[PDB]
Formats: structure tokens, sequence, C-alpha cells
């Protein structure tokens, strides 16, 4: 038999890194702001189509919003946030993909910052 | 066989029972109507080479039925490189005096080509090992044929996962480990010579021969099997050889 | 021949690449991957690369635990 | 210099034009938020060089990228042609029993004695009543 080396064990669902997300949009609705996170596409397929991180993780996946003098945070079970803001004031946002049930590698890198 | 199950009658059709003067000796594998593959060490203490019988279609050693076929063993061929009392080159090729009749209960296991066995069969994780051997290391033997599913390991892993033992035999290129190191399942004494059969895309092939191990199902140890792939050419040539006068024949290897 | 070392898993959104050392000198590599009880599947046959994309294998069931090994063959 | 009379603007200074760290910092007025912005802003688009081959799609990440390949391709940059991997070491070349590689052309399949290769060129069928390796009572 040839010389060889074993790799560490790897469980995709629990260890694959969460990709850097992208804020799809942020619209002002009255005294609130609707922030939407772009669907993160994954390599898992299903009939010539790629599944999103949401399709794969479902309830295990949440998105966290960092916005703003301190900072405030918001969290969602979907890909959208609806936060209260003060009219006339400008806000900036950043999002992060998170799988709370993990102990390590539980969060993605922060998305690019988007400001009003 | 330790920790296995009864092989449903007829589901291990290539299994051979070897008898010496009517007594249970070892197992074997039918590869065609007249040739049986077994282990060389099964013949270390044979004195009456004329009282060797091979039984096919056997299942329950306590009852005889119409599926059983007996044949005298006309010849026993072992590698001249084999050394009685040791483990390397543990293989024997037996020529039956008269061919058995293939039936629903008597079917030969396929001897594969070497490359196919090395590049494909060697990587099928599980294979079946069977026999009427001891159910526990120093325990009683089985009346009904037993079978067990065992996973194969590359030798490097086998060595790294096995508890170091003082005077333990080296695992050579002519052997491979299969089984479990948790003390739950393994082949055992008496199963020697039996088949280690691998299922691949609808057909079963002979990949190993029950050979040895350190105490049956001992924690920190795996069963060791003769790597049949190394002997394909050797076996094919010999099966085309001409019958010799004596029974035992130590043939050159390679 | 020399055995590969520092086998590392690089994976993001399930795109999964196994990486290792060393760059080969007169030898080639072949990778195998399997689940604890499944058969070994070969990939990246006789490559001189020091990486192997295993995405197609792990996405078959992302919740399974996989083990891979890198073989060294003399050239 | 007449452009520099226009009051500070993230949009005009950093989004339209390229801006420096301190430029950005003077806008966010805070190390933490400024660096959060800078992390991605100054990272660069690794997909710029179009690394994904054979029709793949590139998705930028921080100092790296991910390639989504069409069905017949794989590899970090979709450089591997699945159609060119029909060799015996790859799942027995798709052969049911025996496989034989043939450099220059295509691999062929063969069968064990007692079997014959079918028309599909990969499957094997028994030519005798009791072929080796089959269990009759289960067949
Ligand atoms: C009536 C019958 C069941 C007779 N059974 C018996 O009482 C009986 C007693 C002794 C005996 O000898 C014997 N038995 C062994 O145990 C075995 C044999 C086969 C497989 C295993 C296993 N753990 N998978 C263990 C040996 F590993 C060796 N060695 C050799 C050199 C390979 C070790 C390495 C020293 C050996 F000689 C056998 C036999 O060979 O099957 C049967
Ligand atoms: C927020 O924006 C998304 C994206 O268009 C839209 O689907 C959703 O209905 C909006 N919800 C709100 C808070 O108005
Ligand atoms: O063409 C190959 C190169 O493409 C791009 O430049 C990538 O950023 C780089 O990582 C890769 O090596
Ligand atoms: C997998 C690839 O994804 C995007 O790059 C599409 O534009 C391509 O057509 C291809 O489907
Ligand atoms: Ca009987
Ligand atoms: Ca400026
Ligand atoms: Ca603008
Ligand atoms: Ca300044
Ligand atoms: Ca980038």
């Amino acid at each position: 038999e040839p010389l060889y080396e074993n790799s560490p064990e790897f469980t995709p669902y629990l260890e694959t890194n969460l990709g850097q997300p992208t804020i799809q949009s942020f619209e002002q609705v009255g005294t609130k702001v609707n922030v939407t996170v772009e669907d993160e596409r994954t390599l898992v397929r299903r009939n010539n189509t790629f599944l999103s991180l949401r399709d794969v993780f479902g309830k295990d996946l949440i998105y966290t919003l960092y916005y703003w003098s301190g900072k405030k945070t918001a969290k969602t079970n979907t890909n959208e946030f609806l936060i209260d803001v003060d009219k006339g004031e400008n806000y900036c946002f950043s999002v992060q993909a998170v799988i709370p049930s993990r102990t390590v590698n539980r969060k993605s890198t922060d998305s690019p910052v988007e400001c009003m | 066989i330790v920790g296995g199950k009864v092989c449903p009658k007829g589901e291990c059709p290539w299994q051979v029972l070897l008898l010496v003067n009517g007594a249970q000796l070892c197992g074997g594998t039918l590869i065609n109507t007249i040739w049986v593959v077994s282990a060389a060490h099964c013949f270390d203490k044979i004195k009456n080479w004329r009282n060797l019988i091979a039984v096919l279609g056997e299942h329950d050693l306590s009852e005889h039925d119409g599926d059983e076929q007996s044949r005298r063993v006309a010849q026993v061929i072992i590698p001249s490189t084999y050394v009685p009392g040791t483990t390397n080159h543990d293989i024997a090729l037996l020529r039956l005096h008269q061919p058995v009749v293939l039936t629903d209960h008597v079917v030969p296991l396929c001897l594969p080509e070497r490359t196919f066995s090395e590049r494909t069969l060697a990587f099928v994780r599980f294979s079946l090992v069977s026999g009427w051997g001891q159910l526990l290391d120093r325990g009683a033997t089985a009346l009904e044929l037993m079978v067990l599913n065992v996973p194969r390991l590359m030798t490097q892993d086998c060595l790294q996962q096995s508890r170091k033992v003082g005077d333990s035999p080296n695992i050579t290129e002519y052997m491979f480990c299969a089984g479990y190191s948790d003390g739950s399942k393994d082949s055992c004494k008496g199963d020697s010579g039996g088949p280690h059969a691998t299922h691949y895309r609808g057909t079963w092939y002979l990949t190993g021969i029950v050979s040895w191990g350190q105490g049956c199902a001992t924690v920190g140890h795996f069963g060791v099997y003769t790597r049949v792939s190394q002997y394909i050419e050797w076996l094919q040539k010999l099966m085309r050889s001409e019958p010799r006068p004596g029974v035992l024949l130590r043939a050159p290897f390679p | 021949t020399v055995a590969a070392y520092n086998l590392t898993w690089k994976s993001t959104n399930f795109k999964t690449i196994l990486e290792w050392e060393p760059k080969p000198v007169n030898q080639v590599y072949t990778v195998q991957i399997s689940t604890k009880s499944g058969d070994w599947k070969s990939k990246c046959f006789y490559t001189t690369d020091t990486e192997c994309d295993l995405t197609d294998e792990i996405v078959k069931d992302v919740k399974q635990t996989y083990l891979a090994r890198v073989f060294s063959y003399p050239a | 210099f007449l452009e520099e009379l226009r009051p500070g603007s993230l949009e005009r200074e950093c989004k339209e034009e390229q801006c420096s760290f301190e430029e950005a910092r003077e806008i966010f007025k805070d190390a933490e938020r400024t660096k959060l912005f800078w992390i991605s802003y100054s990272d660069g688009d690794q997909c710029a060089s179009s690394p994904c081959q054979n029709g793949g799609s590139c998705k930028d990440q921080l100092q790296s990228y991910i390639c989504f390949c069409l069905p017949a391709f794989e590899g970090r940059n979709c450089e591997t042609h699945k159609d060119d991997q029909l060799i015996c070491v790859n799942e027995n070349g798709g052969c049911e029993q025996y496989c034989s590689d043939h450099t220059g052309t295509k691999r062929s399949c063969r069968c064990h004695e007692g079997y014959s290769l079918l028309a599909d060129g990969v499957s094997c069928t028994p030519t005798v009543e009791y072929p080796c390796g089959k269990i009759p009572i289960l067949e």
C-alpha cells in the first residue's frame, strides 16, 4: 500500500464557514428602516439550482444587524430587519450570518457597511 | 465467529467445511466446481493426507440434508515460502477429486483479477467473514454457520490503532486487517481458511482468507486476513497445473 | 515517496477544499474521502497539486462526518 | 481644490471617489465603526481577475472568493472537467465488474468468466445457470 496521511474529521453542516453577507437594501418606512440581507448562495444543489444558506440551515440560521455614541443591535429569523430610527438622523448598518447553536466558527465576517 | 449472526441456510453458498478423518478442521471457499481456497496453517499437523474431505452446502453440523455434497481432497497446494507455525503466506489451494454440482445451495465465490481487487474491492468498507469456528476465544464452536460484517483497514491504520504486543507477528504486504478493536466482533479459531467476501455492484468476490489475530475480539486488536489479491496469478497458474502423485505440494511463489 | 502533512480543510458555504503539503518532487497524489461507514471514493487522480476540491462529495449529505486521506505515489 | 469645498460626504468621498483611512475616519468619527467600514472597503474584489473557469460564477469574500461551477465541472476554479475523469481508478470507471484503462482512447469494461459484457459496454449478465458470486435463493 502507498504512504498516506489522514485528514482531520470534517462535518460540513457544523464546520463550514459562513460567507460574508451583503446588505441588499435599506429603505425608510415611516419612523422605521427595513434592512434586507441578500440570500447567501451555497454549493449545495437541487435541480440545476443552488440552495441559499437559509434553505440549508433553516431555523439554525439567523442574521444579526449592527447599526448606529454607542451601537445598537437587532436580530432576525429571516433575512430582514425592521428597526425604529429617529427621523432626520443618518444611520449606518452592517450584518452578520450566525448559527447560534455552534460553539466555534459561529459567525461570518461582517458585511460591508452601508449608510443612509 | 464472535458476535456474528447465523448465515441463513444457502446465503453463504461458497462456504466450505474441511474435515480431517471426519473431524472439523477448518473452513474454505469454493471458487469453481473443483477448486477450494483455504489457509496454509490449517495443514501444519496433518498426517493422514488421504483422509481429507471438503463439504459443500453444509449449514447445520448436527443434521444432514439433501443439499450437502462431499468430495475427497485430491491435492493441497501451499506456497513454498510459507513456514509452518508462522503467519506469512497463509494460503492453500485445494483440488477436489471430483467436481461438486452447482445448485441453489452450492455456488462458487468469484476469484477477482488482481488490479480490480487492489483498486476497487480493497476500498469497499465492509465484507463478510464466516465459519463454524469458536463463538468466543476459548469457547465452543458453532453448529450453524455464522457470518459477520467487518470493515477493512489499510495496514498503516491497523498498526496505529492496535495495542502494542511483545511477540506479535508483523502485518505483511500479504495480509490486511479487518474488524473491530472494541472486543465485540471478530472471526476466531476454527474459522481459519474461511472466506472474507466482498460485495461489489451485484457480485461477490474473494478478497481475504480468515488467517489470524491476537485472541478473538480482543480490545485493541483486529482480525488479520490473507490478502488474496497478491496470489491471483499464483492461483490461476496452479489451477491449470497437472495432478501430482502426493497430496501436499509446496509450490514456488511468486 | 514522502507522506503529505498539514492536511487542512478550507470550507465556506460548503465549497470545500482539502489542502496539504508538500509540493511534490517526483511523486503524485490521489485523494480519498468517505463517511465513517461508507466506501472510499477517489478524487484528484494523480495530481501534482497540493489541494483537492471535495465539494461535490460532501454536499451529498452536509450533515455527515467525512474523513479524507492523501496518498503519495512515486512518479 | 475647488472640489474640496464640498462638505464631508461618504458617498462623494469614498463611494464615488476612492478615499483614505483618515478621510473615512473623519466621517465616522470613531475607530470602531471606521475600521468596520475599512475592513471590507479596502479588501478588494478577488473576483476581478475572473478566476472561475468553464462558465463558473465568482463570489467575492474577504481576501478570497468562491466559485460556483456548472454541473460538469469542479475544482477551486472550476478547472476540473468531470467528463475527462472516466478512468478505472474513478469508481471502477463505471464498469460493473472489470475495468481496463486505455491511454489515448477510452476505458473498456470486461466481465468475469461465466458472464458476458452487455451492449451498454459496462454491465455484465450471467451466461450460466449458477455464475460465481450470486446467491440463488435471493436472486
Ligand atoms: C475444532 C476446531 C474449531 C479447532 N479449533 C481449535 O481448537 C484451534 C486451536 C488453535 C488454532 O490455532 C491458531 N488460532 C489462532 O486464532 C485465530 C485464527 C483465525 C482468526 C482469528 C481472529 N482473531 N480473527 C484468530 C491464531 F491466531 C493462530 N496463529 C497462527 C500462527 C496464524 C497465531 C498468530 C499464533 C493459531 F495457530 C486454530 C486455528 O488455526 O483456527 C484452531
Ligand atoms: C423589506 O424589503 C424586502 C425586500 O424588498 C421586502 O420583501 C419586504 O416586504 C420589506 N418589508 C418591509 C419592512 O417593508
Ligand atoms: O487566476 C488565479 C487568481 O485569480 C484571482 O487573481 C484570485 O484573486 C487569486 O486568488 C487567484 O490565484
Ligand atoms: C454556475 C454559474 O453561475 C453564474 O455564474 C451564472 O451566470 C452562470 O451561467 C452559471 O450558471
Ligand atoms: Ca448439515
Ligand atoms: Ca476627502
Ligand atoms: Ca454618487
Ligand atoms: Ca484627520
Ligand atoms: Ca474581497
